[PDB]
């Protein structure tokens, strides 16, 4: 049958052992269309896609030709919704079977209860909170001076206050840290005598403890009593640690039976949330708790395989439904636009777009055509982007030639016999983004030409002495996460890298003991969401491929403090920036409903 | 009798005590478990009635 066809597939490396065996064991003896159909899914699954729809495993023109040999055994029966459904391996959710096949999406049951859990959250069991508005507005008068024209910052408050679950969404240096901290006073100063708990969580360390300091940093800057003060939440910690997650198990201190014990509830970095720990999360919040996401519509995280955030903003360039629109200009005392059509009411509502921040320019002109965006590279040069034509080889390695530049006075610093602490702190001045893993521009690629041009410049010889190395996984034992940087130096007593905790306090490991370890002078994009770097720059290849996409460039600009620079085509960038990621997730679908 | 599950917050020698206590009825505290009697469930139970007692909470605790 299509075994042996498919124990190709491993010698071919299109599928895992795991996507073969669980189709061998859930299909079993039926036709050969069901048993790679589960194939392909569970393929996609480990990948991270969430489901499968069937237009796409019935066109050709896709992925792993594996497929064409489904031509000689689905026989072009051209229904693929007949053969399946007709197993027991695929039902309408109606009996406990593995996979559901529901919207003309085909998934397992494990993202089906995922999808179902977290839109019904967003569309149901959420209330919408009513208190008085002219106090409400009050307070907000008083947060934010100007009232002549309409503050997004002020909708934004607005909205998180009167709904149950909402969505703040903007772009990096937009003032959303800000638009928290009165979002907290506001939410603080509302409930005098009733009792307020809010907790700030973010997907990892770094994030959060970034959450805190700017936290601190705005919320100092508004006047508040004791009460107020003793109220003010202390410091923020991991989502898997707030969850109580074991480092062995898979188990949860909270889910259903236990709920945690809060009030309100502040997620900082949304868009690096999967369904997974989305719908894990809903299950463990009470029915008193408000919950409010931070996070930009076009991060890649929000548009990655997976991911929750993306589809949930999509909604929000409708705008705001028409009775909405009237009350919100009762609160804010302004005029809210109101959207056009009804598409979901709870939806709408509960999401807002801040629009006020050359790389705010830059990522504006990224959603719109190509003409802007290269017309604001070009002129007036910003001082923060810069532009480098790069078709030939020669320049190629003129990139890595001001690449160099940017890493100079790392490089020095390394070169300088500095400390560990400093040195850390020096790294994240620059880094380098690329698109593709692999090929002449790529992770593969670059780390393989970039320390060959460490080799042929005398800079640093070569675990090599100064050398920047990031974690590949999260170890919950030395307690340093994925998308953490250490410097390895010899202090006198050996050679170790060194790591900085969110205390302040530098933790020194031996290079054996670290459980991944790769070259970060470049990094994925989609890694380094979440950290801050003060001059980047961007690889982008000759070739034309999908891989390279709009919200990779974005995550890539966003991604610089303030310096910036770029190696590409006119013709590659531009063109990429009007591609966008494709999201097969039924979310979207179901908001429609 | 069908409860809910309340949250208790306490003084007690000038130490806060934060947890929650689940499936309280109106009649009092209610426990069963599938195992034989001893000390260390009568412990627990104390504990758990102790703390019922001390906020609101008018009635009995079995187990």
């Amino acid at each position: 049958k299509l075994q042996k066809q498919l124990l190709e597939a491993v010698e071919h490396k299109q599928l895992r052992p795991l996507d073969v065996q669980f189709a061998l064991t859930v299909a079993g003896d039926e036709h050969p269309a069901v048993t790679l159909a589960a194939a392909l899914l569970s393929h996609d699954a480990g990948e991270g896609h969430v489901c499968l729809p069937l237009s796409r495993l019935e066109n050709n023109e896709a992925s792993h030709p594996l497929l064409a040999t489904c031509v000689s055994e689905i026989g072009e029966l051209q229904n693929w919704e007949e053969c399946l459904l007709a197993s027991q391996a695929v039902s309408r959710g109606d009996e406990p079977t593995p996979m559901i096949l529901c919207g003309d999406r085909l998934y397992l049951n494990r993202m089906w209860c995922n999808e179902r859990t977290v839109a019904r959250f967003f569309n149901e069991v959420n209330h919408a909170i009513e208190v008085d508005e002219a106090l409400l507005a009050q307070t907000l008068d008083k947060l934010f001076p100007v009232s002549d024209e309409i503050n997004w910052q002020k909708v934004a408050a607005a909205v998180a206050l009167t709904r149950r679950i909402s969505v703040i969404s903007g772009g990096p240096g937009t003032g959303k840290t800000t638009t928290v901290a009165k979002l907290l006073a506001a939410l603080i100063q509302m409930a005098d005598g009733e009792r307020c708990r809010i907790r700030l969580a973010a997907p990892t360390g770094k994030a959060a403890a970034r959450l805190t300091e700017s936290l601190g940093k705005a919320l100092r800057q508004l006047p508040l009593t004791d009460e107020q003060k003793k109220r003010i939440p202390e410091d923020a910690s991991t989502l898997h640690r707030l969850l109580g997650a074991q480092p062995g198990s898979q188990r949860l201190r909270h889910h259903a039976g236990n709920p945690l014990h809060l009030d309100v509830l502040v997620v900082d970095e949304a868009s690096m949330i999967d369904l997974p720990m989305m719908s894990r999360l809903i299950d463990a919040l009470p029915d008193h708790a408000r919950v409010i996401f931070l996070g930009d519509r076009d991060q890649l995280a929000s548009v990655e395989a997976g991911a929750v955030l993306g589809d949930i903003c999509a909604y929000a360039n409708a705008g705001f439904t028409a009775e909405r629109a009237r009350q919100l200009s009762r609160l804010t005392g302004t005029h809210v636009p109101a959207g056009t059509g009804t598409e979901a009411a709870s939806l709408r509502d509960s999401l807002c777009l801040l629009q006020k921040s050359g790389i705010g320019q830059l990522a504006a002109a990224i959603n719109r055509g190509d003409k802007t965006a290269v017309k604001t590279v070009f002129q007036q040069d910003f001082t923060d982007i810069e532009k480098r034509l790069l078709q030939s080889g020669e320049d190629y390695i003129a990139m890595l030639e001001e690449a160099l530049a940017g890493y100079g006075r790392y490089l020095d610093l390394l070169q300088a016999r500095a400390e560990p602490d400093l040195i850390i702190q020096a790294f994240n001045e620059y880094q380098l983004l690329c698109a593709l893993r692999e090929g002449p521009f790529g992770v593969a690629g670059l780390n393989e030409r970039i320390e060959q041009f460490m080799q042929q410049k005398r800079k640093i010889h070569r675990w090599y002495e100064g050398r920047p190395v990031m974690i590949a996984r999260n170890d919950s034992a030395l307690g340093l996460f994925n998308g953490d940087i250490g410097i390895a130096l010899d202090r006198g007593q050996g050679t170790r890298v060194w790591f900085a905790m969110p205390d302040g306090n530098i933790k020194s490991v031996q290079p054996s003991r670290l459980p991944e370890h790769e070259t970060t002078w470049a990094m994925t994009v989609h890694k380094s969401q979440g950290s801050e770097f003060d001059h980047a720059a961007l690889i982008l290849p000759s070739q034309r491929t999908p891989v390279v996409t709009r919200e990779l460039v974005y995550t890539a600009v966003t991604r610089a403090r303030r310096r910036l620079s770029l190696y590409a085509d006119e013709r590659i960038l531009s063109a990429a920036i009007a591609t966008r990621t494709e999201r097969r997730s039924g979310l979207a679908a179901l908001f429609s409903s | 009798q069908p409860g809910q599950s309340m949250e208790i917050d306490l003084a007690c020698n000038g130490v806060q005590i934060t947890g929650w206590l689940p499936q309280v009825q109106p009649d009092g505290l209610l426990r069963w478990r599938p195992s034989l009697l001893s000390v260390a469930q009568g412990m627990q139970l104390w504990l758990e009635h102790l703390v019922y007692c001390a906020s609101g909470g008018n009635g009995e605790s079995r187990l």
